[PDB]
DNA sequence: GATTACCGA
DNA sequence: TCGGTAATCACGCT
């Protein structure tokens, strides 16, 4: 449990390949970009790019060691996991802000719709200018629209608040 | 009730600007005069309508 | 529905009519500032009634005219929301009908008219229903309800009002009485 | 805000505002530009010509009377009833369908008994 | 000059401004009422002849 | 385009050189210069597509002096170009100041 | 007709730069070349017009009266702003990391809330109060809410940060702090702790100090100077902004395809260096980014400042109109409060006159006479505002019914108040309103007893007059500034304008 | 073809008299004057748009509350040099 | 290149 | 005590 969801985010950001990177990285807990290439069997250039994307999302850190001989600075990557239940909530907080706004708009908005398999749900602002006809297909505009979905979406919001509240 | 030197130079300034924008003149005529010089003759006879406010 | 206001405002008397009485010289200024101008806060300001009281003059650095603080009375007209109105059909179109409810107009589209399939007679200026033989045409007194008000600018002309008549007890007045029996 | 402040407002019926239109139109009668009234003022005069159903004073007397019968009836509700002139419980339903209080058939019939008077009967 | 004033009063003296003008960027208002600001923005200064306040009635018969 | 004015060109010869001993004064021109187009297609100001002409630049005396020209030079400098030198004198009686 | 009440300052959020901006810039190019000077980058990508081509963001907007508009740069990596960087260090060493608190007990919170309103007036007294909060949060390493998780010590000078962290047992390796590592810490501060710092929760968020999006200044603030006839000298701000985009462009491609991991951090510091000169060129520890001829670049902080910047150079001291400047030469035959004016300067300076009812017989003659004979006029003005210059080919059709309300500009005459000036303007008295008299030669004349106020002599000096015009500023000059009011001086009482 | 320049010495020798009317007319009226449309609740400048009338401040999108403020052109450019740097200059204007 | 003074161990 | 760093240095005119 919870391992899967972390891979799901990685799949969204990188894909199947990134999921392989994470599990391999877990086994040794520290690795260079080159060492990962041997473990996976897929080019160091591709592996290293994956780490760059995860860096921007705040999911990996690195420390720098001074090589006494040649003086070459090589980086040791590691996974960090004292940030899991805060980032999971704080992304879904912003998403629920976006889902509050859609139903608010719809009430104060779209009343008209085209009856085709495309370009529906126009507004009175458009319609008035457009002389109540479509410019794309030419079909006559219709009336009070999407009555089923504007009630159903409101019920979807309350559970998520309770879930994230836990 | 004597005016100061700052109030005397503002009452002329507002009255010389009204006397250019309409605002019919008192007995001030002769022969040709720039709108600044009309306000100087009116202030000497003491027929200015404009009064000051003295905050106290 | 009209309303009567009592509002104080600051009046700007130019020095051209500087030698008139303060009441009617401030009336001719304040009348030509608000008549026929739609504000978003109250509505169409029709006309200034009268001037009750006026204050003194104050000169401000730069202009040279005077400022005053008057009291006046204003007749407004406000088409506010969900208001039951009355109007007159003074236009016939194949996509709707302009209903003059006063200084402004109200357009009703063809599918909020009645509980009937509505067919526009193209040769004449009327609407003919499918099942019932009721005819809505030019000049007919109607009864409706506001459903949408589009307020954009300061001009009366470029703002339009949406209405509807799909309720029991609306429409033409003789249609309502004859359906009692 | 119009101006600095708004301190008092009242409700005017069409029969009350007809005299305000004609007294304003009585000025002009100033003859230097001849003073033609603007377009939407002249349009709104014609709306007063077709809906003038009552005397100006009897509309003022009824509007004062309807406010004192019930507390939940204000001037705005009373001014709406002058334009419609309700005859039965049909018009009381359709006007008061979007109000803060929906009347009972006892209390709404008592309103109709008051507006049984002041009818043109023609 | 470095003591309390408007933040624009400290701008034309002590040309230092990334020390001083970006310091009072954080939580600071600026009303009015200097002599160096109203000349900088286009207002009449308070000293001198911008201190008197007029008043005048209006029958005004010429005679 | 960009005309300085008119009737400032009463002293020039055909090719654009002032024949000497002429009372140049004010903002009178000295050598008439035509410049090459300079962005033919940016503007299209309702008649400028067909006109296709040039943008006038020139040389004129500094707008407070007077006097008469003395000698006009004309040569070529190093690369390939051409440069003309014109010198104008003045009389300058000792008045006040 | 309003007036400015108050100006309130703050910091632009990166959200607010996107809404302000009209275009994103990704092309390091100006014209390319000599026809169709339109690109997709730094020039007019609906950004601002400086040429006589009418193409703008759909709004007409010819080069006269076209305000420029702002662009933005989506910087791929976060970058520390230079001027705030001294005060970011004050925030970092005064916050408990990993949680976001203030490193104080609730006792000192409740005590020092009350001290804000008591000393709630003077600036200098509350500025000293904010150091002692910085003092007490510095000398702690054990926070009351996280059990002392080995707080590192920050370091600075100029822009690069470090930490003193332990790794094995007692190690002291200096991990260089990255701007992405800093800005993650700043977002964790709650808004209630901001009065305890010198910050404001609606106008100055601390995480907005790290520039994620750099705004582009408009075209009208960065003009294109033409050199000889067709060669355009690029502006110094324009020349550095072109070179900023070419070091960004590769970096986007570098982290999307390239994977050597070393040049990235090396490229990272080039970004920092290159925008640091763009804010303030003359910082310390930074080599000045020169122009490729031998001139350093005057960037934003030198355009705002620098002893000829834009507080003394152009704003509070401006160049004026209706003036003149020539030499002086005595005459003891005019009165004490008159002045000579040459007739060449008198025919190129004008006052407005506003014909009312009683000078109408006069100003018909001043406008009928042309701008040649000395009583004459130059510019007539209708009450609409369309001025009609008089020089060309007729004045009779303008010397018709002059239609009371107009404003004619005529030459100076004997009686119109002028001013005068010496320029070194030491004391109160070296400007004094005189009373013009017109005489033919080329020198300002000046009565001999009025030459201890100006502190002048007559070995070829230069005095400048400048006419005041509007009717309020002219009747103020005559009453308050004439010579005879200044016969004694405010330094010692004794007379100053006297015999020599 | 340029005039004289009035430094910080010449601004202060007029404030010593008491001339405030002359100090406006000299420094700004015989100089650049520009008229600017300014929003009310955001503080930022508005944007005109010819061919389609309607003016609107972007930042929070208002419609009618907007006015005109009379200020010099050199002060308006001081707003943009503080705007290129991350400082925001909110203007909160006032009635007469 | 010279004065200071504020800042830093 | 004690060392360190910026930040400052007429008016106008060619
Ligand atoms: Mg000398
Ligand atoms: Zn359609
Ligand atoms: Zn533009
Ligand atoms: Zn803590
Ligand atoms: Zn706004």
């Amino acid at each position: 449990r919870k391992n899967k969801e972390l891979l799901e985010i990685a799949q969204e950001i990188g894909g199947e390949e990134a999921v392989e990177v994470v599990k391999a990285l877990e086994k040794m807990k520290e690795a260079t970009d080159e060492e990962l290439a041997e473990a996976t069997g897929i080019r160091v250039n591709t592996v290293r790019r994956i780490l760059y994307m995860l860096n921007d999302e705040g999911l990996a850190d690195f420390k720098r060691i001074r090589d006494p001989e040649t003086g070459w600075y090589y980086y040791y990557w590691r996974l960090e996991t004292k940030k899991l239940p805060e980032i999971i909530r704080s992304r879904k907080m912003a998403e629920l802000k976006k889902l509050k706004e859609m139903l608010e708009e719809e009430t104060s908005e779209i009343y008209y719709w085209c009856g085709t398999e495309g370009h529906p749900k126009l507004t009175f602002d458009e319609a008035m200018e457009y002389e109540f006809q479509c410019p794309i297909c030419g079909k006559m505009l219709m009336q009070y629209d999407n009555t089923h979905i504007i009630e159903e979406l409101k019920r979807r919001i309350e559970e998520l608040e309770i879930e994230l509240g836990l | 009730f004597r005016y100061t030197r700052f109030e005397k130079a503002r009452i002329i300034g507002a009255r010389a600007l009204q006397i250019a924008m309409g605002a019919p003149v008192l007995i001030d005529v002769p022969e040709g005069i720039t709108p600044l010089q009309a306000a100087l003759l009116e202030f000497e006879k003491g027929v200015i309508p404009i009064t000051v406010i003295r905050p106290s | 529905m009209y309303k009567l206001l009592k509002v104080k405002d600051v009046v700007r008397i130019p020095p051209r009519m500087f030698t008139m009485d303060p009441k009617e010289a401030a009336k001719i200024v304040l009348r030509e500032t608000y008549e026929g101008i739609y504000d978003r806060d109250e509505g169409v300001v029709l006309a200034i009634l009268d001037v009750e009281e006026i204050s003194e003059g104050v000169i401000v650095p730069g202009d040279g005219a005077t400022y005053h603080e008057a009291i006046f009375n204003v007749l407004v007209w406000e088409p506010r929301n969900q208001e039951v109105v009355e109007g007159e059909v003074v236009e016939m179109m194949p996509y709707g009908a302009f209903i003059r409810i006063g200084p402004m107009d109200g357009l009703v589209h063809i599918s909020q008219l009645m509980d009937d399939y509505v067919v526009f007679d193209e040769k004449n200026r009327q609407f003919i229903g499918k099942e019932t033989n009721r005819v809505l045409k030019l000049g007919d007194y109607v009864r409706a309800r506001i459903i949408g008000v589009s307020v954009k600018s300061r001009v009366i002309r470029e703002n339009k009002i949406n209405m509807t008549m799909r309720q029991p007890g609306l429409g033409k007045f003789e249609w309502i009485e004859k359906e009692k029996k | 805000m119009i101006g600095r402040k708004k301190l008092e407002e009242h409700y005017i019926t069409i029969a009350e505002a007809k005299e305000l239109l004609e007294r304003r139109h009585a000025e002009g009668l100033a003859e230097n530009p001849e003073e033609p009234m603007f377009y939407e003022a002249r349009v709104s005069l014609e709306h007063a010509e077709r809906f003038a159903k009552l005397k100006p004073e009897q509309a003022r007397e009824l509007k004062e009377k309807l406010m004192g019968l019930f507390d939940w009836i204000n001037e705005r509700i009373a001014a709406k009833l002058v334009d419609i002139l309700p005859e039965d419980y049909l018009d009381i339903r359709v006007i008061f369908a979007k109000e803060e209080y929906m009347p009972t058939p006892e209390e709404a019939e008592e309103i109709i008994k008051v507006i049984d008077e002041y009818r043109p009967l023609e | 000059v470095g003591e309390k004033a408007s933040v624009l009063a400290r701008a034309a003296f002590e040309i230092t401004t990334q020390h001083l003008f970006a310091a009072a960027e954080r939580g600071e208002v600026d009303p009015l009422n200097g002599v160096v600001e109203n000349v900088l923005i286009g207002q009449p200064v308070p000293v001198g002849t911008g201190i008197v306040k007029l008043a005048m009635s209006l029958p005004l018969r010429p005679k | 385009q960009g005309y300085l004015g008119e009737k400032y060109y009463r002293h020039l010869d055909e090719d654009g050189l002032i024949f000497p001993e002429s009372k140049v004064e004010g903002k009178d021109v000295l050598v008439g210069r035509t410049s090459p187009p300079r962005f033919i297609e940016e503007q299209s100001s309702l008649g400028s597509m067909v006109l296709q002409g040039r943008r006038e630049t020139s040389v004129t005396v500094r707008p407070s002096e007077k006097g008469v020209v003395d000698k006009v030079i004309v040569t070529e400098t190093g690369d390939g170009t051409k440069l003309v030198k014109v010198t104008v004198r003045d009389l300058r009686i000792p008045e006040l100041g | 007709k309003k007036v400015i009440g108050s100006i309130e300052f703050g910091i632009l959020s990166p959200q607010e730069i996107r809404k302000m901006s009209a275009a994103e810039i990704t092309v390091p190019d100006t014209y390319d070349d000599d026809g169709y000077p339109i690109e997709g980058g730094l020039m007019d990508k609906r950004l601002g017009v400086i040429d006589p081509g009418l193409r703008c963001e759909t709004c007409g907007a010819r080069a006269g009266e076209c305000p420029g508009h702002f662009g933005h740069i989506e910087l791929a990596r976060p970058v520390i702003h230079v001027g705030f960087a001294k005060t970011i260090h004050r925030v970092l060493e005064s916050t408990c990391r990993e949680c976001g608190r203030i490193k104080l007990t609730d006792e000192e919170i409740e005590e020092y809330m009350q001290k804000f309103e008591v000393m709630g007036d003077r600036k200098g007294a509350v500025d000293k109060l904010i150091k002692e909060i910085h003092k007490k949060a510095k000398e702690r390493m054990v926070c009351p809410h996280c059990g002392a998780p080995q707080f590192p010590i920050k370091f600075e000078r100029p822009t690069i940060y470090w930490e003193l962290r332990k790794d094995e047992e007692g190690n002291e390796y200096k991990h260089r702090m990255m701007p992405s590592e800093v800005r993650d810490r700043l977002e964790k501060i709650p808004d209630k702790d901001l009065p305890l710092l010198g910050l404001h929760p609606e106008k100055s968020r601390p995480e907005w100090m790290v520039l994620t999006v750099l705004p582009v200044p408009p075209v009208t603030m960065r003009p294109s100077i033409t050199l000889e006839s067709g060669i355009r000298a690029e502006d110094d701000l324009t020349h550095k902004l072109v070179d900023i985009i070419r070091i960004n462009n590769r970096l986007k491609s570098n982290i999307e395809a390239g994977a050597p991991q070393l040049i990235i951090e090396d490229l990272w510091d080039l970004l920092q260096y290159h925008v640091t000169t763009y804010i303030n060129n003359e910082t310390s520890g930074v080599p000045p980014a020169k122009h490729k001829s031998g001139r350093p670049l005057k960037t934003l902080a030198q355009r705002l400042k620098g002893k000829e910047g834009r507080f003394r150079g152009n704003l509070s001291g401006k160049r004026v109109n209706f003036s003149a400047r020539t030499v002086i030469s005595p005459d003891p035959m005019i009165s004490i409060n008159e002045v000579g004016v040459p007739l060449a300067v008198a025919m190129e300076l004008t006052v407005p006159e506003k014909v009312t009812e009683f000078n109408y017989e006069k100003l018909k003659q001043r406008v009928l006479n042309g701008p040649e004979k000395y009583p004459g006029a130059n510019y007539v003005i209708d009450p609409e505002g369309r001025r009609i210059r008089l020089m060309e080919s007729n004045r009779e059709l303008i010397a018709e019914k002059l239609d009371i309300g107009w404003t004619v500009e005529r030459h100076l005459e004997d009686g119109d108040v002028v001013l005068f000036n010496r320029q070194p303007s030491l004391h109160r008295m070296s400007i004094m309103a005189h009373r013009v008299r017109v005489m033919p030669y080329r020198t300002f004349r000046l009565n001999l007893p009025v030459c201890p106020p100006y502190n002048a002599d007559f070995d070829g000096d230069e005095m400048n007059l400048h006419v005041p015009q509007t009717e309020e500023a002219q009747a103020e000059a005559k009453i308050l500034m004439e010579v005879q009011n200044h016969i004694i001086s405010p330094r010692y009482g004794g007379p100053l304008i006297a015999g020599i | 073809e340029g005039g004289l320049r009035f430094g910080e010495m010449e601004r202060d020798v007029l404030i010593g008299h008491g001339a405030a009317m002359l100090l406006i007319e000299r420094l700004l009226e015989e100089s650049d004057k520009t008229e600017v449309w300014v929003c009310e609740s955001c503080g930022h400048l508005a944007l005109e748009d010819k061919r389609r009338g309607k003016v609107y401040c972007p930042v929070c999108g208002e419609d009618e509350r907007i006015s005109k403020v009379e200020m010099s052109y050199a002060f308006k450019l001081l707003l943009d040099e503080l705007k290129a740097m991350v400082i925001r200059p909110s203007l909160r204007l006032k009635d007469r």
